Parts: structure tokens; sequence; C-alpha cells
């Protein structure tokens, strides 16, 4: 009975799903988001859902007939501000820019070289610097 | 600004040379100085350093010993980027240096 | 006309020394409360249907409100559903044909569409917040001085509705609609919060601000709404404080949120003076700049008084202070024309926030009684914002 | 027993202008047998030995 | 302190006012034809 | 193992249910009538379940109210505009006053 209780369960994550936005959260096993039909809907939670992916503003999967929250949805920010694509790098080697030796260190120096080495820096005592300034004669 | 909704007007000023040396010695705690490296006299090499220029000296002094595979800062790492965080940038130019007496 | 819903005010008590009349007082107020309290729930408890029951499952649950549009037959109209449709409805015999009016807020039936009641007092939860219900605990006898100020706002919003006929004997029509206006910390706020305290109207509040919705047609609508609860609500008095946010000097924009900032404004206009005549509520605005507002609104006609409250006086400083320093403690060597003498343009805030500086320097020193020391101190630890900005000595 | 009366159709009225009557299903064997059917795998199912490559990843991960 | 606990809870105990939402007398009321009304007639649509 | 099996059961029954509305309160209207205001819909007097005290039911609330019925079930945390409700800090900074100086 207990695997069969676990299957239906399962089986309420079917998939005719809206989805709506985790707007606020009551008390356990229990919501208040909002469909995307355009109607907020004080709802019910799964228990097998996690509830720390259900962040204030989740695009969460409702039941389409129940309207009870039954699935959470990554989030939708992949190219929302033009975030760099693995299609769109802009393919320039840093051995194809000529000279900059001094410059180029500089900006690998606060940019790139803290993001992989990280235990170097603070191996100091210092936080990596997180801003450059790049300014010059134009061209 | 008026009294009743801001009571306090509470000024920021630049930190004078016994606090620069303060913000050196707070923002360098977890820093591996080593020996004869007299905080103060960094401080002095300082006037009118804002405060947070304090740290970012600080960081381009660990900075100088990063591009040289190290963990401890010497006296001669500071003073050599005093210069760098606290950089100035002149009229660069007498007419107009010499627009008044 | 439900008659003028004033604020509740609890009676006041005037020992300030913490002596025991003021407990006495206190303790009056609250056997009076606990017997109120005791009055209420005894007959909620001591206390232990047929004919309106019938009514309640003909109307059932839940039921809509709609917006009447069109009394065809004596049994027969046309509503609104509240999404913008119509549906030719009947009228059922319970419902009160008088109150039956095109417009009106109408009750309908959830399954089948039916008028089943009348929606009275429908107002917008925008306005009914814009009443004041507790009244502000700030008497005039909390103002020093502005003794002329106050006179011009007492014979505007108290006198013509306490004694009417002395108005009325005389053929005027009492000033109805005054602009409190200044340098910023003069007593204007202070002054509304002062009527609030005395008056027996009821007294919307707006910042000039709440007014000013995003939607097109919600700015000057909640205004007429504002005002047509004023009328309702029988002698009123609408304090739109902060009135430079919405009334400022109209100009060609060319972007429309600006173009609806002057149409809630001439809105206001009308609601103040326009083809209809307004009813028995007063209008009290409160602006820093009075040489940025439009004209028209601080025309004559729309504000009869321009009641204006420059920086306190020398007398009138002297006053603010013994009112700000009644609850103090103050030192026997505690002579206060010291700071009073000063040429420092010095509002009646600067003097409230100078007492409470003054205080906290004694808690500097360990101290519940402040000294003379402690306000020249306050005096320099408050007194910026303002440096010291003036022509050098080309003057003699 | 069965049922409780639904809100969804209590409000459409129920024991006042129809009532509701309780469902139960005629099955017997030589159906449900012939039902489970659906399902039911075979005699090739139970002795396949799944894929070695992707076993090997499931187990590894 | 008593004092402003005590107002709140007074005021909480008789802040809900009646609201009538405008029911005609009993004299003129036909409630048995009232429910005829009810279920003969049939909401309509107003169209063009 | 049965009060698993019995927690899962009841969740399945309870997840069948269909959720509720919620709407702002205008007014209270009675003692068991309550003017809300659902989001797309208008205006609705609704009823109250007979466990919940109106006393409690203020104006500009958040009541929930059933799926079907239209009935008031709970009185739900007030609402705040979802941009103005990041603005509370919920993670504390992790500056201290022994790191400010001078
Ligand atoms: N004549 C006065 N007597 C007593 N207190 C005064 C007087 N004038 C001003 N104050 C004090 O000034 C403080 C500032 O509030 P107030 O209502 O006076 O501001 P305001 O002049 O309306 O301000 P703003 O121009 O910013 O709207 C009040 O708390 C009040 O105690
Ligand atoms: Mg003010």
């Amino acid at each position: 009975e207990f695997l069969h209780a676990q299957e239906e369960v399962k089986r309420i994550q079917s998939i005719p799903l809206v989805i709506g936005q985790f707007l606020e959260a009551v008390d356990q096993n229990t919501a208040i988001v909002g469909s995307t039909t355009g109607s907020n809907y004080y709802v019910r939670i799964l228990s097998t859902i996690d509830r720390e992916l259900l962040k204030p503003n989740a695009s969460v999967a409702l039941h389409k007939h129940s309207n009870a929250l039954v699935d959470v949805l990554p989030p939708e920010a992949d190219s929302s501000i033009m975030m760099l694509t693995s299609d769109q790098k802009p393919d320039v080697m840093y051995a194809d820019i000529g000279g900059m030796d001094i410059q180029k260190q500089e900006v690998r120096e606060a940019v790139e070289l803290p993001l992989t080495h990280f235990e170097l820096y603070k191996q100091i005592g210092i936080d990596p610097p997180r801003g450059v300034l790049m300014y010059g004669p134009p061209g | 600004l008026r009294p009743g909704r801001i009571d306090r007007k509470i000024e920021f000023p630049p930190p004078n040379e016994e606090a620069r040396l303060d913000i050196l010695k707070i923002h360098s705690r977890k820093m591996n100085l080593t020996r004869g490296i007299n905080l103060r006299k960094i401080a002095e090499l300082m006037p009118g350093a804002s405060g947070a220029e304090v740290k970012g000296v600080c960081t381009e002094a660990g900075m100088y010993a990063l591009r040289e595979r190290r963990v401890h800062v010497t006296q001669e790492d500071f003073e050599m980027a005093v210069a760098k965080v606290m950089q100035k940038d002149s009229e660069k130019n007498m007419s107009i240096k010499k627009l008044w007496k | 006309t439900k008659g003028p819903d004033a604020a509740s005010k609890l009676p006041l008590v005037t020992p300030h020394t913490q002596c025991r009349l003021k407990l006495l007082k206190l303790e009056r107020i609250k056997d009076y409360l606990l017997m109120e309290e005791e009055f209420i729930r005894n007959q909620e408890q001591m206390k232990p249907e047929e004919e309106r029951s019938k009514v309640d499952d003909l109307r059932g649950t839940p039921m809509s409100v709609g917006t009447l549009e069109e009394i065809i037959d004596d049994n027969h109209a046309i509503v609104s559903t509240s999404v913008g449709s119509e549906h030719y409805v009947s009228i059922l015999s319970f419902v009160d044909k008088d109150l039956l009016e095109p417009g009106c807020s109408v009750l309908l039936n959830h399954k089948v569409h039916a008028v089943i009641g009348v929606l009275m007092d429908d107002t917008d939860p925008l306005v009914t917040v814009m009443k004041v219900e507790k009244a502000p605990q700030e008497t005039y006898a909390d103002i020093g001085g502005l003794d002329n100020q106050i006179q011009e706002i007492k014979e505007s919003v108290e006198l013509p509705l306490t004694h009417p006929e002395y108005y009325e004997e005389m053929g005027i029509k009492p000033p109805k609609g005054v602009i409190l206006y200044g340098p910023p910390g003069t007593g204007k706020t202070l002054l509304a919060k002062a009527v609030a305290n005395q008056t027996s109207a009821t007294f919307l509040r707006v910042v000039g601000s709440e007014l000013i919705q995003k939607y097109l047609g919600d700015g000057p609508k909640l205004v007429r709404e504002l005002f047509r609860v004023a009328e309702e609500h029988a002698p009123s008095i609408v304090f739109i404080d902060e009135i430079d946010a919405i009334g400022t000097k109209r100009y060609d924009s060319n972007s429309g949120g600006e173009r609806e900032i002057q149409r809630t404004m001439l809105e206001l206009l009308n609601q103040l003076d326009g083809f209809d005549s307004r009813g028995d509520v007063k209008v009290i605005m409160a602006t820093n700049r009075i040489e940025t507002l439009d004209p028209a609104l601080i025309r004559p006609g729309r504000i009869d008084r321009k009641i204006e409250f420059p920086l306190p006086d020398e007398k009138t400083k002297k006053r603010i202070f013994q009112i700000h320093t009644s609850r103090m403690t103050l030192a026997d060597d505690v002579t206060l024309d010291d700071l009073i003498m000063a040429k420092d343009d010095l509002s009646g805030a600067d003097i409230k926030a100078i007492c409470t500086e003054a205080g906290l320097m004694a808690l500097r020193e360990r101290r519940m009684k402040v000294t003379n020391e402690d306000f020249k101190k306050s005096k320099e630890n408050v007194l910026y914002k303002k440096q010291e900005g003036t022509p050098e000595g080309l003057y003699l | 027993h069965l049922n409780k009366p639904s809100i969804q159709a209590l409000i459409h009225g129920l024991n006042r202008h129809y009532y509701s009557i309780t469902i139960n299903y005629r099955k017997n064997e030589l159906e449900q047998k012939m039902l489970l059917n659906l399902h039911k795998k075979s005699w090739m199912e139970g002795l396949t030995l799944q894929d070695y490559s992707e076993h090997c990843k499931h187990n590894e991960s | 302190d008593d004092i402003q606990q005590l107002l709140k809870k007074i005021n909480e105990l008789t802040g809900i006012k009646e609201s009538d939402t405008g029911l005609a007398p009993p004299a003129l009321w036909d409630l048995a034809a009232d429910k005829q009304t009810l279920q003969s007639e049939q909401p309509l649509q107003v169209a063009r | 193992l049965n009060a698993k099996v019995r927690l899962l059961r009841e969740e399945l029954q309870l997840l069948q249910e269909q959720g509720s509305y919620v709407g702002e309160v205008v007014r209270a209207m009675d003692k068991k009538k309550v003017l809300v205001k659902v989001h797309p819909e208008g205006k609705f007097v609704v009823d109250v379940d007979k466990n919940i005290d109106i006393n409690d039911v203020t104006p500009n609330c958040r009541v929930a109210l059933r799926n079907d019925s239209y009935t008031l079930h709970k009185i739900l945390p007030n609402k705040v505009d979802p941009l103005v409700s990041l603005m509370m800090v919920e993670k504390v900074p992790d500056s201290t006053y022994e790191m400010i100086g001078g």
C-alpha cells in the first residue's frame, strides 16, 4: 500500500499543468501562488516538494484541476538582459590581441584569476578586486 | 533635511592619521604582515585617503605579492601600492594653472 | 446625510507632573471604559427570525456587486456585471425600488443574475482610509504663538460650525478653503493636527499623493469620490497636505503621465469651484511652496484665506520653547533666552530638535536634569543643513 | 460509505432536486484477467540484461 | 497602557457596524411570487 | 509504516480539494457577511465559516474564499507588493562595528 500511495502521489504530477508564480508562503504545505490564468489561488503543497526552492518569485507548476502546488519549475533567466550564451562567444583569443601584456595581466588578475584561483587570493588575506576601468585613447 | 524628519545629520569626514592607521589595521588583520612594516608610516603617506582608499591600498599591497606568488607583504609592497591607489590627476597645463596668482 | 462621523477622542487629563490627580483622572477614564466593556460583553452574553431567513435563502451565497444602468420595468432592470458585460436581470420584491437608482451598486444573485439588494456606502477603500477615526492628540494649547494664524483657520473651519448665526446674520458665506504655506517646519501640519483634535466634523486627510493613480480613470475619479464622501458626511474638512505634488503650475506637457496629473488637478479645481456649488465641506491645503501652485488652484473662490506661516519670531520662539520644554526637568540655571535671542532662522521643528538633543546630551553626562550647557551644545549639534549662507561684508 | 456528498455538486442541488446513488462496479474473473494485459510485459521481459554501459554509468552516478 | 489596550479591544468588540443592503419594508414583499420570478424567469444577456 | 501511509493518504485526499481564491476585504457587512474583492472578478458579499471570528476580519485583509461556495475560511497573511517585499532584509550583513575604524 505504501508503494501504491507513493505511485499515486507521483501521478498527481501528471502533465496537464499550469504554471504560476510563488507569491508568498503561508505555513507548511500551503501557498498563495497566483496562476498564469489571471487569478491568485490559496493552494496546497506536495510534501515531496522541497520548501527551499520556493523562493517568493518561483514559477511553480500547479495542478490543472485541483490547482495545487505540485511542482517547482527551475527559474528562467537564461537571456533576460542578453547574458552571453554558449553560441554568442566573441571568438577572440588572448593571443589574437597584440601586446597589452601589462593591461592583459591586470585585467586577468581581477576578473579571471579570482574565479579560478580563489584559494591563492584568500591565502594572503585580501578580497579580490571587484571592478576594473580600462581607459585610454579610442581604438 | 528639516528637523523632525532628520534630527541628527552625522558627518563622515575623511579619516585623520590616527584613524587611517586604524583602517589600515582592520583591513590587514587577515593579511600576513612581515616584521618591520610600520603601518603608521603608510598611513602618514596617505593624507586624506577617503577610507575606502586605505582598503584599496591594502588590497593592492596584497596584489603586489600575488603577482610574485607569495603570502607576505613587505613595507616596500605597501609604499609602492600607496602611489598606485592614491594616484592624482594634475591640471597638466601651466597656462590654466597660472590663471590665478 | 449620515451626519458628521467625528473622530473618537478620549477625555484629556491635564496634570502633566505625574502627580496623584493625574492617576485619579486616568483611573476614572479606565473605570468608565471598563464599565462600557462590561455593558457590551454582558449584553452579548445576557442576550439569548422567520421573515429575513427566507430572504437570505432567496439571495444565497455568494452575492455579486454590479452597477445599475437601466430600470426597464418596475420588476425588470439592466445591470453591468463587475467585468463589464450587461444582463437583463429581474428585480425581486424585497428590493426597495426607491433606492434603486442608475449608477448605484446593486446586489446580484450568483446563479440566476437578478437584483437582490442595494449596496450603499460602496466607497473605495482608498477613500474610506482617508477618514480620520482616531483624532490626533495635539490640542491648540500645544502650539506656541501663531495666534493670528490660528484665528484665521479657526474662523473658517470651527466658528462657522459653532456659531453659524454670526455668518448668516451678516450676509457672509464663511470662508471655505484655506492654504497653509511657509518655510518647512513652521507648524502647518501641526495646525492641521490641532484642528482635527478640536473639530466636531469628519476630517478626511490626504497628502495630495494618494489621490494620484497609475490608471487613466482612477485619478480624477478618486478625488470625485473623496469629495462625494465629504459632502455625504455632513460638515467635513478635507486636509490636502503637500498640495504641490498634484497642484503644480499647468503647462503643455509632452508626456502622457504628466497630462493626467493636470487632469486630476482640474477635477480638484472643479470640485472646489465648478458649475455645481460645493456643500458644507471645508478644504485645508498645505504646501511649502506657494509660488509653484497653479493660479487657479489658489484663486479666491477656491481658496479664500492664504494663511502665511513665517519663521517664528522671538516671542513666538520663546513660547514654542516653553511648549516643547513643559515636560522637561529644567535646571534652575537654564535661562532659555540665551538661545532665543540668536538671529539664526530657528523654526519650531528646530526648537523641538534642540529640546530632544538637549535632553540627549543630559543622558550623555548621566543626568535627567538638563542644564544650560546642554542647550548650548544641542544648538550647534542640531543647526546643520543650513550652514551659513549670506553675502559677505559688502553692506554696512 | 463509499462517498461524501461533494461540495462541487451540493451547491448545484443535492438532496433537494436530485440525490446521488452509491456507485459499485461489477468486476469478475475472466474480465480482470483480460484487462491485466494492458501492461503485462512478457516472457522476454525479466531476462533482459539491460545495457551494461549505461548500467555502469548509473551505478557510478 | 491599560487604557490604550482597553480602547483597542472595545473598538474591536463593536467596530463592525451594520450596513443594510436596501431591503424593502416587509409590507411590500411577495416572497412566494419572488421565488417564482427567480425560478421561471432567466437572466438575459444584453446584446446588439 | 502505518503512520507514514496514513499521512500519504490524507495528503492525497486533501490535494484533490480545489484551490481557494484570495481576495481583499473591503469591509464587513453584518455578522456573517463580508464584502471581498476577488482579483480577476469584482466584489462579492460572501459568507464566513464557523471557524472564523468576524472581529478578526479587518478592512484590506487577504481572506481566502472557497472554490465554489465562495465561503470565507481563512484570514491569510496581509498583502504586500512583491517589489516592496524584497526590500526587507532576511539575511543580515556580515559587517560588524569592530570592522569600522576612526
Ligand atoms: N508654533 C509651534 N508651536 C509648537 N510646535 C511647533 C510650532 N511650529 C512648529 N512646531 C513643531 O514643528 C514640528 C514639525 O512638524 P510640523 O507639523 O510643524 O511641520 P510642517 O511645518 O508642516 O512641515 P513641512 O513644511 O515639512 O510639511 C512639529 O512636531 C511641532 O512640534
Ligand atoms: Mg507638513
